[PDB]
DNA sequence: CATTCAACTCATAGAGTTGAACATTCCTTTTCATAGAGCAGTTTTGAAACACTCTTTTTGTAGTATCTGGAATTGG
DNA sequence: CCAATTCCAGATACTACAAAAAGAGTGTTTCAAAACTGCTCTATGAAAAGGAATGTTCAACTCTATGAGTTGAATGC
């Protein structure tokens, strides 16, 4: 739809429950993943970007992500 | 032959409270305190520096850690203390 | 709920783990 | 209909959430926390962002649906998801 | 003509800078960064000192004991999220019941 | 009537207490019993603050990992504890926090 | 039988300020399983912390430091 | 004339890790026998992962290893599962769970 | 100019499986567990020299980090493994 | 986006199971002395181990030219 | 559904080369062994009292089968 937050669709969500293993599905699942999401991306974003403004960059690189997320406790290895 | 923060803790706690005291446990917990906070903010600082191919640790790596490891308003206010300190202490 | 020496507000920790609109 | 669907979906390793969609997101989110300026993005940072939130949503649906089980029914609700939130701890699920 | 009185603080600034250059940190250390860690020190446990002395007060007490250290620390979000993964001795838990158990 | 309700004021007066539950002599016992199972055949000393301080750490790890395993009895539909419910605390706290 | 001497009212105790109000019998000995599992586990890191100095008394530092290496922080014996 | 990897008879560079040991602040003094053990310890990890690997990847008639062989060696063992235990591998999927 | 080990990941692969390939993004992947493992084990012998009052990092603060780190028999086989590999080299 | 109906969730009551409450007792943990001595803490020092510097070679590390495993499509 | 053909992206193979690491020597420093001192851990004795153990009982708890009301996975465009 129009907001940013409507374009994550069913569909997608669907897609990622049915990998995780589930097998029904209520209607209301689908704005908690939503909000789930937005907390998430919210910190990560947050830690991220003053990684990158602490350089005096313009530009924000994987490594700030790769480092935001190592030190929130979430180790990623195939960007590194 | 043993160091702590003890003097300190018990200045400022006579500067919030002028009527209250402490034991010995409690002060042994805020000793704990103390180092552990001071561990992590180093600890911070020195891989922000390690990060950006520096050999200083300056105000603004302390600056950076702190806003990494605090949550809004305490690092708000330590952001204030600490610059108001540090433009109080180049003034002399 | 409590206003410290400075005016940092002093809040209870009543709930995280809910979505909030 | 739903079995085939699983096992299909548990052997391949695509992303499953459309790239552009995830990119304005992001860029929305971004642009919220600065003072108004627009910061440039390189494709390995959103593809590494995309990677680790998805892992983090399979995971969560895991333990949800754990949780689902252990209540007793077989349709996952949204307070599995907050009591595996709860449970995890403040650090992990958040 | 001490550097903590120069800044106005109470905690030691010559401690925190040598314990800051013997403990393997970095090749070299600025002048500010001691003063800036020991500011938000002092800053942090001024606030939990004032927390505490509210709650022994509240609890007709005059002695700060662990317990009152426990009550203030976990009834403010901030510095429950921050001392989330540390357990204080002899300090107990929080009066917490479920609602469905009681009448 | 015998009593209606004790279990509310037993828990009311020890959720306000902060003193250790459970004896010191057996906890010292079994202690250096795994000690000296750990070891080859040499028998380690032990001094007092190491002990309380295992006993500390013992005690709030239970009262933490029951107050979630009852979570998890509450989310289940009864108010009877079962070991079912302490094995799927202990799963979704994951391998470092569940042991 | 020395893990027979953590008896069935201290487990009920620790229950009680836990908030439970309902225990089966079964849970006694999961609790005894759980407590030994968490003993080993730390006891292991506390004697290694031990023996790579060259003493033969346990501290409570290295308690400490066991605890903390796992992820859980003591303030009060620091 | 004579490295100190065929010294050691190993494969992994012992130099190269004795100046990261060097570089990376961690001592004032570092000895002769930690990049060494350092380095007979990491090669013994990787060969031990690599193996299980390879075992994965010939189960698939496959003759080239991906990442999603990678996280199938790591998931089907106990003590690599334990050790990596907070890492995620990225295009490397999932385990058939029911 | 960058570094990684990939060189000697491939030597290790042709040595395990002589007909065997590998991919570029396993290759990353493999850096990065090295990486990751080479700093923990670092660390931990760190923080153990500072503990007992030493200025030095030798073979016995490795093998105790080693043992401290990793589980059973993965310690147990890497501890053979390490003592052998510097008894070959202490001999030359 | 519009339907739908087979597949779910939810409330209730009867059959079976059991854990909290209580009297009594005696055993096990706790408290007040008491050294003995095995083990930990302090001081010197010196020989071996580690850091510092210049030179030269060898090895990773990108660039360039070939080879092939893997993916797609069509047909049986 | 599997088997065979063909195409091309993505591997392997192949070279120059420059900078990083041995070789050799020299200066610094540090940590284990020995002697001494002290300290607190452990094994022992005498009371004692209160808290754990046995046994019994009954109201409180769980399990399960069933009918009433809700919904979301499949389908076509």
């Amino acid at each position: 739809l129009r907001d940013n937050i409507q374009g994550i669709t069913k569909p997608a969500i669907r897609r990622l429950a049915r990998r995780g293993g589930v097998k029904r599905i209520s209607g209301l699942i689908y704005e908690e993943t939503r909000g789930v999401l937005k907390v998430f991306l919210e910190n990560v974003i947050r830690d991220a970007v003053t990684y990158t403004e602490h350089a005096k960059r313009k530009t924000v690189t994987a490594m700030d992500v790769v480092y935001a997320l190592k030190r929130q406790g979430r180790t990623l290895y195939g960007f590194g | 032959r043993k160091e702590s923060y003890s003097v300190y803790v018990y200045k400022v706690l006579k500067q919030v409270h002028p009527d209250t005291g402490i034991s010995s446990k409690a002060m042994g917990i805020m000793n704990s305190f103390v180092n552990d906070i001071f561990e992590r903010i180093a600890g911070e600082a020195s891989r922000l520096a390690h990060y950006n191919k520096r050999s200083t640790i300056t105000s603004r790596e302390i600056q950076t850690a702190v806003r990494l490891l605090l949550p809004g308003e305490l690092a708000k206010h330590a952001v204030s203390e600490g610059t108001k300190a540090v433009t109080k202490y180049t003034s002399s | 709920s409590t206003v410290t020496k400075s005016r940092r507000i002093s809040r209870r920790p009543s709930d995280w783990w809910v979505v909030k609109s | 209909g739903w079995l085939k669907e699983i096992r299909k979906l548990q052997k391949s390793t695509h992303l499953l959430i459309r790239k552009l969609p995830f990119s304005r997101l992001a860029r929305e989110i971004c642009v919220k926390f600065t003072r108004g300026v627009d910061f440039n993005w390189q494709a390995q940072a959103l593809l590494a962002l995309q990677e680790a939130a998805e892992a983090f949503l399979v995971h969560l649906f895991e333990d949800a649906y754990l949780l689902t089980l252990h209540a007793g029914r077989v349709t996952l609700f949204p307070k599995d998801v907050q009591l595996a939130r709860r449970i995890r701890g403040l650090e992990e699920g958040l | 003509k001490s550097r903590s009185s120069r800044a106005g603080l109470q905690f030691p600034v010559g401690r925190v800078h040598r314990l800051l250059r013997k403990g393997n940190y970095a090749e070299r250390v600025g002048a500010g960064a001691p003063v800036y860690l020991a500011a938000v020190l002092e800053y942090l446990t001024a606030e939990i000192l004032e927390l505490a002395g509210n709650a022994a007060r509240d609890n007709k007490k005059t002695r700060i004991i662990p317990r009152h250290l426990q009550l203030a620390i976990r009834n403010d979000e901030e510095l429950n999220k921050l001392l989330g993964r540390v357990t204080i001795a002899q300090g107990g838990v929080l009066p917490n019941i479920q609602a469905v158990l009681l009448p």
